[PDB]
RNA sequence: GGGCACCACCAGGAGUGGAGCCUGCGGCUUAAUUUGACUCAACACGGGGAAACUCACCAGGUCCAGACACAAUAAGGAUUGACAGAUUGAGAGCUCUUUCUUGAUUUUGUGGGUGGUGGUGCAUGGCCGUUCUUAGUUGGUGGAGUGAUUUGUCUGCUUAAUUGCGAUAACGAACGAGACCUUAACCUACUAAAUAGUGGUGCUAGCAUUUGCUGGUUAUCCACUUCUUAGAGGGACUAUCGGUUUCAAGCCGAUGGAAGUUUGAGGCAAUAACAGGUCUGUGAUGCCCUUAGACGUUCUGGGCCGCACGCGCGCUACACUGACGGAGCCAGCGAGUCUAACCUUGGCCGAGAGGUCUUGGUAAUCUUGUGAAACUCCGUCGUGCUGGGGAUAGAGCAUUGUAAUUAUUGCUCUUCAACGAGGAAUUCCUAGUAAGCGCAAGUCAUCAGCUUGCGUUGAUUACGUCCCUGCCCUUUGUACACACCG
């Protein structure tokens, strides 16, 4: 019973002729409908990460006070230390 | 890393005298640039030093820039038993 | 996988000095390290000048 | 040593790579450039190649 | 060396982006600020402009032999050919390159994101800058990202005065 | 040797018209200081280098594309000049951004 | 309710949807047919034109390129290879027999690294796309409100524009627009040039004549810059004059002008966002997975091209406003090799594709006046699926390449298919524009039906409106705020 290379010129059900006898499956004519983004507002990891996670890992809106009059001197000390090291000293 | 002990020494002896080493990311370019052992040598053997310390390694465009430390200046002398604290290698050697 | 290798002292060349005599015989190769290697059937196969061989045991 | 780099690549995507990252494809080589379209988008003030127009 | 001008320009740009990126990644905390490459006759200038230029010199020779050493041998320079001085920017805190690799090393440091970005925003605008603006994008602890940003004085966005006033 | 003019040409390329100018009229000011007969810096037509290259780094988006491009001006200057002091001139006097080429011309 | 826009319509143009191919997507098939992207904002997109490489996929085969530290170990011993002979792809010592060989470089465990086009782009950076090429955003002081807020930032008119006039509890400002920059258009005004051109002629020289058409030399000529080039400038500001508007911003017409559509075209382009795309651009990257029978890397061969079919971008067409042939004959943007064989003129050979001997060129110098195609003229055809169309298929000759089979591509002969102008629908477009036409560049060894640009020929139709679609603003309602996918 050889088959193979020659076994594909004596094998039935390859070919034109007989592949457009057969309809024509359905699925070819659907679409794959957006990757689930049809609701892309509402999260579906179902995490809906806390208060805590955002106002302790970036901060919350009331620590702006400590950051800020914090870092306004630390510049005018970068001043005082580029005015020391320029060509002072 | 099987490498001969005489090609270990041209990437050593090289590093030792010349100071810095500069090898192109080609594995198998059968030839380094001024080291007549393989790119693929120079590159495994003086990533072998960078990681007991005793050369920088910077990469910048598929160049590995290797440059010998204070520390590997006297493991240079010690185990390969160059001529002790009389050559500097090369940075203050001849130029200054 | 790789190599194998046995415990060994005389490759092949008996011994240069038996009490006061040398005791060398089979005809060698033309290697410095002379060396004598592997015979299958008539046939020895070089191992320093394995490139080009002429004469073989 | 035996067949490690035997195939030759004298030529085609495989013979050149972006000399920032080496990258096959989207390279550039007008002018003898050898950069990917990615790279020189962000090296090409530094090059200088400017938006004019 | 024969090459046309167009390739030989291209080639001389694509140098100095090379050169500016190895000094990038190797003076980060030297305070690095730009590369000019002077190609006079008979040997070539790489001006490095570094805040800490003492830092850049080294230890009487050390780090800028190697720098010297290390561009020759990827360049492929003769010895003596490539000379690699160091001279130190004025007004540091108008370059957006060195203000930016500040803040790079105070973040890394592990400083707060709005001190940090305040404290160069400031040092900018009392440095004699008409504005600044520092955005900080990405996260901290946190599954989402978001980026802030700290303004302060006069910006323009648009038209060759931003190639022309504006440092990014 | 003895003030015989031997007819170099200094071709002058830069991608910055601003110095390149600086430069020229830097070797016509000497050129015409010294009494040199010259033909003057003759401008070449500048070559335009575009590069059309895809604004993104993805497939995805309208398809918008960048025309980076490096402009190259180019200027000749031919001097019938003696041997010594104008090759002095020509080894001092260089701008960065610009390079000079000093070729003799004797056909 | 009012605005805006040929990603809307009107009036039209050119089409596409129908055919055949090309290409991309889905599906099916497969060992694999690698994968991301799906209304605009996926579908000639990932610069994605994949023979190998790329390559991520599949059947197999190597290599370690497993740092460093510690303990064993290798001094008990760790790498190499000549056969031939196989289950071998195989001249792969990959094993295995046989043996020798350079011998603390390794090897084997534990830790820990390193690599990954492996995952998560819903952890991120960066970049890009979109809202939006729209005109929007914000605070100082004052007014209103206990307050969140609001006015300013607006009824009208105008503009391309939160552009301005004007109304006015607001006044005066900033970003965005605009100004800016690059390019195109004018300059017989300036500085000039054997790498541009012209005129005489130092000198020539030719054909026809009574000077027309040329050829050739720049310490083996002179002069000039009109044309060409590129520096510095000039120029336009809707100028002038009418009309009209509240004599306001403006708009319309005419004259002049190189230019009166923001002069044409772009570049840059705010505040706020999107769970938009990308971890598969990177030595951008957290974490996870894998790490030597690897998801590293390499090699061999295949696949990405596989086809009952559905859809998108295109090319070629259905011809006489044309095909064919001969002749005429004109661009512009480019690019190009000694850091090695790139652009190739000329001669010769060849029907052709191509070959071969040389040459110029690292380029305003030479390819190149890219002697391009459409087009024009004269002929053959003659309304016939024809001499339109050129699919499919056969045989042959070449080129590139290590390799062309699943035809790489080119050429010659032959085969000569649907297609007779395309239902429902749908795209783009307002003047050197639509459209026809080729050329250059990109990727490229070879391959353009693609793209980015360039020029050649050059219309019809409106100078408008909210009717459809989308967006913006005002008013209104709200039990929404994860905001109607509520
Ligand atoms: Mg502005
Ligand atoms: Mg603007
Ligand atoms: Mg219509
Ligand atoms: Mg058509
Ligand atoms: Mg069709
Ligand atoms: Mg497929
Ligand atoms: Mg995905
Ligand atoms: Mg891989
Ligand atoms: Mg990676
Ligand atoms: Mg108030
Ligand atoms: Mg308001
Ligand atoms: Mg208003
Ligand atoms: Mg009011
Ligand atoms: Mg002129
Ligand atoms: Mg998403
Ligand atoms: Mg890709
Ligand atoms: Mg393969
Ligand atoms: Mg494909
Ligand atoms: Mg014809
Ligand atoms: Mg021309
Ligand atoms: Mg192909
Ligand atoms: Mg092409
Ligand atoms: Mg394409």
């Amino acid at each position: 019973r050889p088959s193979g290379n020659e076994g594909a010129i004596r094998d039935k059900t390859a070919g034109r002729r007989n592949n457009r006898s057969k309809d024509v499956t359905d699925s070819a004519t659907t679409k794959k409908s957006n990757t689930r983004r049809a609701t892309d507002r509402h999260s579906r990891t179902g995490k809906t990460d806390t208060k805590k996670k955002v106002n302790q890992g970036w901060g919350d809106d009331k620590k702006e006070l400590s950051a800020e009059k914090e870092a306004q001197a630390d510049a005018a000390a970068e001043i005082a230390e580029d005015a020391a090291e320029a060509e002072d000293a | 890393m099987l490498m001969p002990k005489e090609d270990r020494n041209k990437i050593h002896q090289y590093l030792f005298q010349e100071g810095v080493v500069v090898a192109k990311k080609d594995f198998n370019q059968a030839k380094h640039e001024e080291i007549d052992t393989k790119n693929l040598y120079v590159i495994k053997a003086l990533q072998s030093l960078t990681s007991k310390g005793y050369v920088k390694t910077q990469f910048s465009w598929q160049y590995y820039y290797y440059t010998l430390t204070e520390e590997g200046v006297e493991y240079l002398r010690e185990y390969l038993n160059l001529p002790e604290h009389i050559v500097p290698g090369t940075y203050i050697q001849e130029r200054n | 996988h790789k190599h194998k290798a046995v415990k060994l002292a005389v490759l092949s060349y008996y011994k240069v000095d038996a009490e006061g005599k040398v005791t060398k015989l089979r005809r060698e190769c033309s290697n410095p390290t002379g060396v004598f290697l592997a015979n299958h059937k008539d046939r020895l196969y070089c191992g320093k000048c394995h490139s080009v061989y002429k004469v073989n045991a | 040593e035996n067949v490690w780099f035997s195939h030759p690549r004298r030529y085609g995507k495989g013979s050149r790579q972006c000399r920032v990252c080496s990258s096959h494809t989207g390279l550039i080589r007008k002018y003898g450039l050898n950069i990917c379209r990615q790279c020189f988008r962000e090296k090409a003030n530094d090059i200088g190649f400017n938006k004019f127009r | 060396a024969l090459i046309s001008k167009k390739r030989k320009l291209v080639a001389d740009g694509v140098f100095y982006a090379e050169l500016n990126e190895f000094f990038t990644r190797e003076l980060a905390e030297e305070g690095y600020s730009g590369v000019e490459v002077r190609v006079t006759p008979t040997k070539t200038e790489v001006i490095i402009r570094a805040t800490r230029t003492q830092d850049v010199l080294g230890e009487n020779g050390r780090r800028i032999n190697e720098l010297t050493l290390l561009v020759q041998k990827r360049f492929k320079y003769a010895p003596g050919t490539i000379v690699l001085y160091a001279e130190r920017v004025q007004d540091r805190g108008l370059s957006a390159v060195a203000q930016a690799e500040s803040m790079k090393f105070k973040l890394l440091n592990g400083l707060a994101i709005r001190r940090a970005a305040y404290g160069v925003v400031r040092y900018v605008m009392e440095s004699g800058a008409k504005g600044c603006e520092v955005v900080v994008s990405g996260k901290l602890r946190a599954a989402r990202a978001k980026a802030m940003k700290f303004a302060d004085g006069f910006l323009i966005h648009s038209g060759q005065p931003v190639n022309d006033f504006i440092d990014t | 040797q003895q003030q015989q003019i031997i007819k170099i040409r200094i071709t002058l390329t830069s991608t910055k018209v601003k110095q390149l100018e600086n430069v020229s009229s830097n070797i016509v000011k000497n050129a015409e200081q010294h009494n040199l007969v010259k033909k003057g810096p003759v401008r070449l037509p500048t070559k335009v280098l575009k590069i059309s290259t895809r604004k993104t780094p993805n497939g995805e988006g309208s398809k918008t594309w960048e025309t980076y491009e490096m402009r190259i001006h180019k200027r000749y200057i031919d001097l019938e000049a003696p041997v010594q002091i104008v090759k002095r001139i020509t080894q001092i006097t260089i701008e960065p951004g610009v390079d000079v080429e000093v070729v003799v011309a004797s056909n």
